[PDB]
Parts: structure tokens; C-alpha cells; sequence
RNA sequence: CGCUGGGGAGGAGGCACUCUGGGGGGACCGCCGGCGAUAAGCCGGAGGAAGGAGCGGGCGACGGUAGGUCAGUAUGCCCCGAAACCCCCGGGCUACACGCGCGCUACAAUGGGCGGGACAAUGGGAUCCGACCCCGAAAGGGGAAGGGAAUCCCCUAAACCCGCCCUCAGUUCGGAUCGCGGGCUGCAACUCGCCCGCGUGAAGCUGGAAUCCCUAGUACCCGCGUGUCAUCAUCGCGCGGCGAAUACGU
């Protein structure tokens, strides 16, 4: 499965049991939902400007 | 014994080791191509200096990455493979001299067994090692298992980590060397072969985080 | 062209295959019932190993002349595996240094300065420097780079 | 006319020389090119395989280098030549090169050895025992 | 014809005397001298424990005796000596000349 | 032309592996001793047995019977300066069994210490017996 | 020396370089971007030897813990005089069916052996360090220059590199235990010391439940000095060599 590719455009702040994670609002590059900003988590360390290959567009993470 | 042409290298041009070059060599992945470090060098050692700055890691040539992965005991506080790996006093820990040439005779069985750039053919395994996971999540006071994406970093550093274990796990008293496995786990990987350590894992970890979504 | 141009590992040998037309440098009698200190475990495994350790005692006080018989001792030697105890440095014997030395000047290749060691003489640096020669124009086949030198 | 440089690296000080010439680097009394291991030939030839022949084939180096380490010393070396050729040229492209490549050809690097601390001295300042209760 | 002079002391007030006085006698006076030279400091250090008992976590005191040394060369005049000899030389100082 | 395992004293020993180290499967003989012998007997050591002549057998037995006598300084024997004869000498095997069950029982005949702690099973020699040696 | 172009050793003569050690300078969120009450401040970029109390240490407030030390010395009460006081000889603290803590060596090829080639720092040294010569297979023995220590000595460290043998085996892994012999210290080496040679050749094939230490010249790996010391270091306190992985959080 080849993914859907989208650009990181704002750090929300930390999540997580132990601070592990981040929530992460994305662009989406090109593909069905293109143009769309979603809200998503992100494990490991990223910064803005970061690519991350999305197998769904459709989960909508809620928000912290 | 090594011949002498050998023994003896002078390198003239700027080329990884002397030997390999960059410029034909292309990454496809638009989410590691920016840390994917292919800076034209002919020895890839850093000597610490990129540790301290958060992101200072993609500045390192992968190379030199890959070397410092390689240099390394084994498995200690868990199994791989289905058991500890400890050797501790037969160990290449903090000898890179010995890394070093562990690539290298692993890249030249690489050139001689495809015809290509092994340097082209790591990137390509990178590639297909990469995964792309699950972790806690409390949405107040009630925790659940849930599924995360995973960044280009922290991709990278799994790919690189899996394929050394590989190596590690193929060399474990047996009769094969450490540089004739690492060349298997690269040409596995990067020909998407089930026999590899580092595909298996990348497959069991997105198969799972796909049940917990 | 001098020793300093060529490696010691293919001077040794050279020389060790050159030293054996010389009769004044033969092997004692004990040679082949010892080791070569007491931080070994076993003795040796070559047959020809006199003329090895002669050729490199006689480089040694070439390059780091004058010397004596206690810091070549002290290069000689190295580590022990003494069981369950950790491991230590050890210094080799001397009979074998101090027999490869007489031998050595017997033949008239080295002296000793009266009070402070040994030293080669100019024969003993012709016979090094023509072995290096001989061999720096044969490693030129392989290393280009070494012409210039 | 004749130059003078000097390198340091952990514990290791290296003096260079350099003045008219063919081309020949020597590195306590012995060529560049017959050093081992390769991987600190390559650390001290790396600057005149970036300065390039039409500037090495007319010089020549010697390099007296004492203490600390085979690698300090490849090090500490490769400092000095990098200042000698920047200076005895004093050509700002090769600077610019240099930098660009590696800012600690011309710069030093400054690390030291941290003092060691007691319970468990011998192994380092921040290495202890471990308790078990 | 040269006369070398040794200097150990504790403390550097007392040395920056003595090394002053010299040189304005033997510049007042006609006469060379090559110095002062500083030779390395010499420092003795002990470490011991603390605690009387063997009881508690152990702690170590680390004490510290510093001395420094100075050389100094005079070229051995008469008026040199007979100037020289009568100085001020404090307690907390060492002195040693001798000829060459 | 070489014999696979050769027969040599009291010991049908590995012609597969080279002359030191298929001697080496007989008691009393350790890597150093026979590199020794064969030094002596004027055999090839670093080459795969098989080709073991019955005349090198032969010498290799005429050796070990008496190694003074053909060289073989006397501080590289088994046992030096025995007890009842003098005349240091080298023993493979039987009565070396023999010669340390004579020693042992010399020593408990008098009601020695370490004819005592023979007889017990417990440490001969200096240690200290109370965290280890745990049967 | 080969191809007169190169390379070494002295001793004159110098303080250029290195080093030594006294006196001064230099970094302050100072400049620029953003985030913050326009305040106190936070993150980043350059420049720079060094960047965000630069790095690492010493000095550890008022209090409390009936925490430990009368077996370091000092001291109240109680107790022991031919004695629990003062000296000599011999034994013991080293005893071993076992349960524990901290470690050393390994269970092998990310290796074992043989022969060759390299490369440190800290500290210490008068009946002390001992170069250099001669004996000895080794441990060690006989003479002995110099040195009160930038002058002499301890001191050509190991891991590392090259070539050859071994090729996945309880083995050329491993090295406990025991026999015979040779030495040192010391008034004395059995109980109860340390070293050397030849033989001997036990468990151990990566380790459950559980658990420890570590954010950079740090951790892992390698050896050395010094304290104790007539002799004895798998310890404490320190020294350099090679040198990472991850996170900039909760």
C-alpha cells in the first residue's frame, strides 16, 4: 500500500501517558482529500516543515 | 591476504571510502529525503560533534550512521532472535577501526553480487524498512491502545537499528561473518525478501497498529 | 632508499632472508626448548624464527640507537592471560637479546658506546639501507605515489 | 622561505613545516602515503586531496607530532597542514573550501577529559555501583 | 663565573620580592643576570576519609600543599655577592646558590 | 599417502589433524613437549600426519623412553629429581598414574596435612573454604 | 643510499615553535528574528575558542533524626591491682553440609595462538629509583654511572595494524583443581605468603521471576600510577588511550 503524503503545519502540544507523543495538525499534499488540514498524532520528534505518509486520511484524532 | 593495491589505497577524488560515488544515487521518499545526508566525503567519521543539537543527526552521512549502528554488542535487556546476545569482552565496542571494514567488505560483496551502487541499494532498503505504529493514550482517566504515525527520524533510526540486528542475529555463532550477513540483510531488504529481519519487522509492526485503529 | 621509506614488516623479512649467508649469526643450542618470555604461552611455531628476531633487534637499534637490553625487553614483551585473575603487562627475557647483540657484533654490524648501549656501524647501515632499496623498487610497482620519495 | 604551524588534539601536539618543493609529506620521518590504518591516512590526506595537486606538487611538509593517541596525532596533523597550506597560499577559496567541508580543519576541538569522581573512580566521574537492597 | 640561584617558597608575595630586589641590584649595579625562570610547580596531595567510624555512605577529604620554584642566574660579581647575600630573606622562603 | 589414525604408543591418536596436536591426546604430552620431540627427532611439526614413517614412530618412542639422553633439558621434564633415584625423567601415562597415587600415599603414611586433606576431599593447598567450593 | 638528489648523528650557536608560570583580555541574551503584560523572561540564526548560571569541582543555612563512633584521641559514673594493668613464646581471626551482596574470568570467529609493526598521561623515588655491562631457559643473581629531582630512574602500556595456522567443535574455547622441581622477602613461610618451568585439564553452548547504571569526550572497551607495603592488589583514590545510541519530554 503507497500512502497519502501531507506537510506538518503546527505543533498543538504533548500528549501521551508518558510524553511520547504529539498532536500535529497536517496539509494534505495530493491524492483524494487533497488540500485538507486534519488534526493527527505523531510519534517521535518532528518539527514544521516534517512529511509523514498517511496509509487513512480519515480518523480525525480528538483533540487534547 | 589483502593485495598490496589494496592495502595501500590512495584515493584521488571525493568519494565515500574512495571508492563509491553519490551523484547517481537518488532517494524517492519525499519524507526521508531531507535526512538523508549525501554529502560528497571520503571518511565518514564525526567524532560526537552532532550529538548534543537536537537535529545535528541529519548531518551525519549515513555511512558514518550505519557504522556506529554496526558497532555495537548485541542484544542486552532483550532477546532478538529469541535470545540474548552478550559478549562483552569480545565485543566492538568503541572500535570503529573494525566497523569500518565491515562495511566495506560488505559493500564490495554487494557491488560484485548486483552490479549496482550500495549505496543506491541501502537507500532502497531504507526504504522498505521504514515503518510508517501504536502506542497509550489516556483520553481521561481511561486508557486506550491506540494507532500513531511515525516521523522520518525516528524511521530512519529503526531501519538502521533493524538491519544491524540482522546482521547481528545471522552472525551469531556460526560459521558466516558478520560482513557477508550484512550484505545479505541489505540485498534482502532492498529486493522486499521475507527472509529479511528488518521487512519482517516492518510488516508485524504496521500489522498490528492496523487492529488497533 | 633508507629505512624510514619502506614499512618493517617486508624490511624484517627481507632481511631475516638476507642474514642467513652471514656464519657468525646461527642459533644456540637451547633455541628450539624455550619461549620467548614468560608472558607467552607457547612456544614458537616457526622454524626460522632466530634469524626474525635478530633482524628486528638489529633494525631496532638502528632506528632507536644507541640502546640497551632493558627497553628492548620492555618492547619485546606484552600482556598475560594469568587465569582467573585479570591480565597484566610483563617484560620479556634477556638471553635472547643480549646473544642476537654479540652475534650482531661478532659480525661487526654494531658496537657499544662505552656506558650507554649499542649502535650500528656503517656497514651494518649499508646492508639495511641497500635491503631497502632493493625492496622500495619493487613496491614502486604497486604505489606510484612512492617514485617521489 | 620557509613556514611554520602547530595542531593540537587531545593531548597529542603536532609541529608542521612547510616551504618549496615536489610534493612529499612525511609524518615522524615516514611517507603519507605508507601510513596505517586507512582510516587515519585518509584523515591526514584528506586536506591535500581537497587542495589539489597544483598546489601540493610544489611544497613539502614535515610534521613532528607527539603524544596521545594514533588518532589524535592523524588529527592534530591534519590541523596543521590545513593551516600551513591556508597561510603559505593565502588563498581565500581553499579557506572557504575548508570551511564549508569542515570547520575543525582550521578551528581546533576543544574537549578535554572529564576529572573522575569517587565510588567507583577508576571507571569514570559518572559510573557507580549498583545496589541491590 | 656565573652564580645560580634557587628559590621554593608557599607563597608568591615573598618570591615577587626577593625577584624584584635582585633585579633592581643588578640593574642599579653593573651586572647581568637571565631570569627569573619558573620552574613547575610542585604540589602534594593527600586524601583521606572523613568519618572516624566505618558507618555512612564515604566521603573524601582532598588536601593540597602547593610550592613554587624560581631559577635565577647572576653572573657572580664581587659587589654582587656582598649586595646580594644581605637581603631581607623571610621565613616562608627557601634560598640555594651555588657556582658554575 | 597419509593414514588417517595412526597407532602410536598405547594410543591410537587422529591422523586428521597435524603431529603437535594429535600427540597431544596422550597423557603427559602437552603441545610444548611435543613440539620438543619432533624438534628433536627432526620431524615437521605444521604438517598433516599419515605420513608417520615406522621408523619416525620408531624414534619418536626411542625419545620419549629417555629424552635426557637425547637432549631434552632436564627443566622441561615431568618429573625432576625423583625421589628415590635421582635421574630426572619423563613419564606418559602409567605410571604417572602410578606416581601420583605413590606421592598421595606417601604423604597420608606419615599423617601429614596434605595426606589429611587428601584423604577428605577438601582444598591441599592454602585456600579459603567458606563461600565456594560447594561440592 | 639508487639515480648527488635525499636522509640521519653530533656541537656550536639561538628562544622562532612546543612547554613551563606570573600578570592582563575575552561572553554580556550583547546583535537579529520570532513567543511573552510594552515588565521580569523563553526558543532559535549568525558571528565566534567558547552561547545561553561556558564546562567540572570546593565551601553544604535554621532545624531534626535518642542515626554511627567511649575499639582514634578527650571525658561523668560503674568495674578490675599482683588483676580486665605491662612484657615475651606458641595457636586463632585463613575453620565449611549451606543462604546472600559486590566483583574477576568465561561460555568463542564482533575469535585463540605464533611471529612482526605502532602509539600516552598522572604520579613517585637514600640504604630509595636504579640506567649500562656480565651470568641465568624463566623467575631471579653479581657489579654499578647518575640522581635529593623540568637534569637520572621507574617507562618503547594494552586494546589496534600485517602475515601464517585453526573453521563452529566441550574444540588449538575455558581454565579451576593436583604432582615434581627452581627462587625472593623476612628472626621465622607447616598451620598461613608471592613468582617461574614441565605435566594435569573440572563446571560452563547467552542465562526465568525479577532487577542496576548511564544524556557527551558522557556511557561501553583497554591498560597504567599511587595508597597500604620487609614481602603480597580480582580493592580504594586517580590517569590517559579508543569512543557511541537515543530525548530535548512527562
Amino acid at each position: 500500500d503507497e500512502g497519502y503524503p501531507a506537510e506538518v503545519i503546527e505543533i498543538v502540544g504533548r500528549t501521551g501517558v508518558t510524553g511520547g507523543v504529539t498532536q500535529v495538525k497536517v496539509r494534505i499534499l495530493e491524492g483524494r482529500d487533497k488540500g485538507r488540514v486534519i488534526r493527527r498524532n505523531v510519534k517521535g520528534p518532528v518539527r514544521v516543515g516534517d512529511i509523514v505518509i498517511l496509509r487513512e486520511t480519515e480518523r480525525e484524532a480528538r483533540e487534547i | 591476504a589483502k593485495p598490496l593495491t589494496e592495502r595501500f589505497f590512495i584515493p584521488k577524488e571525493v568519494k565515500v571510502m574512495g571508492r563509491w560515488s553519490v551523484e547517481d544515487v537518488t532517494v524517492e521518499d519525499p519524507s526521508l529525503k531531507p535526512y538523508i545526508n549525501l554529502d560528497a566525503r571520503i571518511l565518514p567519521h564525526s567524532h560526537g560533534r552532532y550529538a548534543k543539537k537536537p537535529f545535528g543527526k541529519a548531518n551525519v552521512h549515513i555511512v558514518e550512521r550505519l557504522i556506529n549502528k554496526v558497532m555495537r554488542s548485541g542484544a542486552s535487556h532483550y532477546k532478538a532472535g529469541g535470545h540474548f546476545m552478550r559478549r562483552e569482552h569480545r565485543s566492538i565496542m568503541s572500535k570503529k577501526m573494525k566497523a569500518y571494514e565491515v562495511v566495506k567488505e560488505a559493500f564490495m560483496i554487494i557491488e560484485r553480487r548486483t552490479k549496482q551502487n550500495p549505496i543506491q541499494v541501502l537507500v532502497k532498503a531504507i526504504e522498505n524498512s521504514a515503518p510508517r505504529d501504536t502506542t497509550t493514550i489516556a483520553f481521561g482517566g481511561i486508557r486506550y491502545h491506540m494507532s500513531v504515525d511515525v516521523s522520518p527520524l525516528r524511521r530512519l533510526d529503526i531501519a538502521l537499528k533493524n538491519i544491524a540486528l540482522g546482521a547481528s542475529i545471522k552472525c551469531y555463532r556460526n560459521k558466516t561473518t558478520y560482513a557477508q550477513a550484512l550484505a545479505e540483510e541489505i540485498i534482502a531488504a532492498a529486493n522486499k525478501d521475507p527472509k529479511s529481519f528488518a521487512y519482517s519487522k516492518k510488516e508485524e509492526i504496521e500489522r498490528i497498529a492496523q487492529s488497533s485503529r | 632508499a633508507t629505512v624510514y621509506d619502506v614499512p618493517g614488516d617486508l624490511l624484517v623479512e627481507r632481511v631475516a632472508k638476507a642474514l642467513k649467508e652471514v656464519p657468525e649469526i646461527k642459533p644456540p643450542e637451547w633455541a628450539p626448548f624455550v619461549k620467548t618470555g614468560r608472558h607467552k604461552e607457547r612456544l614458537p611455531e616457526q622454524e626460522d624464527w632466530w634469524y626474525y628476531r635478530v633482524a628486528s633487534v638489529f633494525r631496532k637499534v638502528y632506528i632507536d640507537g644507541p640502546v640497551g637490553i632493558e627497553r628492548l625487553r620492555t618492547w619485546y614483551g606484552g600482556r598475560k592471560n594469568r587465569g582467573h585473575a585479570p591480565e597484566h603487562f610483563y617484560k620479556a627475557g634477556g638471553s635472547i637479546i643480549r646473544k642476537a647483540l654479540q652475534q650482531l657484533e661478532a659480525a661487526g654490524f654494531v658496537q657499544k658506546v662505552p656506558g650507554e648501549g649499542r649502535i650500528v656501524t656503517p656497514k651494518g647501515q649499508s646492508f639495511l639501507d641497500k635491503i631497502a632499496t632493493e625492496l622500495k623498487k619493487e613496491l614502486e610497482e604497486q604505489i606510484p605515489e612512492l617514485k617521489k620519495y | 622561505r620557509v613556514i611554520q604551524t602547530a595542531g593540537k588534539r587531545k593531548t597529542a601536539v603536532a609541529r608542521a613545516t612547510i616551504r618549496e618543493g615536489k610534493g612529499r609529506v612525511r609524518i615522524n620521518h615516514k611517507p603519507v602515503e605508507i601510513i596505517e590504518p586507512e582510516i587515519a591516512r585518509f584523515t591526514i590526506m584528506e586536506p591535500l586531496i581537497l587542495a589539489g595537486e597544483e598546489i601540493v606538487s610544489r611544497v613539502d611538509i614535515d610534521v613532528k607530532v607527539e603524544g596521545g593517541g594514533f588518532m589524535g596525532q592523524a588529527e592534530a596533523a591534519r590541523v596543521a597542514i590545513a593551516r600551513a597550506l591556508v597561510e603559505w597560499t593565502n588563498d581565500m577559496n581553499l579557506k572557504e573550501k575548508f570551511m564549508k567541508y569542515d570547520r575543525t580543519m582550521l578551528v581546533g576541538d576543544s574537549r578535554r577529559t572529564e576529572p573522575h569522581k569517587p565510588n567507583r573512580s577508576t571507571k569514570g566521574p559518572r559510573a557507580k555501583r549498583q545496589k541491590s537492597y | 663565573q656565573k652564580a645560580r640561584i634557587k628559590l621554593a617558597s608557599t607563597n608568591i608575595k615573598a618570591l615577587n620580592e626577593v625577584t624584584d630586589q635582585i633585579k633592581q641590584i643588578a640593574e642599579r649595579t653593573g651586572v647581568r643576570m637571565s631570569g627569573p625562570i619558573p620552574l613547575p610547580t610542585k604540589r602534594i596531595r593527600i586524601t583521606t576519609r572523613k568519618s572516624p567510624d566505618g558507618e555512612g555512605s564515604a566521603t573524601f577529604d582532598r588536601f593540597e600543599l602547593r610550592v613554587h620554584k624560581r631559577l635565577v642566574d647572576i653572573e657572580a660579581d664581587e659587589r654582587a655577592m656582598r649586595q646580594i647575600m644581605r637581603i631581607r630573606v623571610p621565613e616562608d622562603v627557601t634560598i640555594e646558590i651555588e657556582l658554575i | 599417502n597419509f593414514r588417517h589414525i595412526v597407532r602410536v604408543a598405547g594410543v591410537d591418536i587422529d591422523g586428521h589433524k597435524q603431529v603437535r596436536w594429535a600427540l597431544t591426546g596422550i597423557k603427559g604430552i602437552g603441545i610444548n613437549f611435543a613440539t620438543m620431540v619432533l624438534r628433536v627427532a627432526g620431524i615437521d611439526p605444521f604438517m598433516k600426519a599419515g605420513y608417520l614413517t615406522d621408523e619416525q614412530v620408531k624414534k619418536i618412542e626411542e625419545i620419549l623412553a629417555d629424552p635426557v639422553a637425547h637432549g631434552i633439558p632436564a627443566w622441561a621434564v615431568n618429573r625432576p629429581k625423583d625421589y628415590e633415584t635421582g635421574k630426572d625423567m619423563h613419564l606418559i601415562t602409567a605410571k604417572l598414574v602410578m606416581a601420583w597415587r605413590e606421592d598421595v600415599n606417601r604423604l597420608r603414611r606419615i599423617r601429614a596435612y596434605r595426606g589429611i586433606r587428601h584423604e577428605l576431599g577438601l582444598p591441599v593447598r592454602g585456600q579459603r573454604t567458606r563461600s565456594n567450593f560447594r561440592h
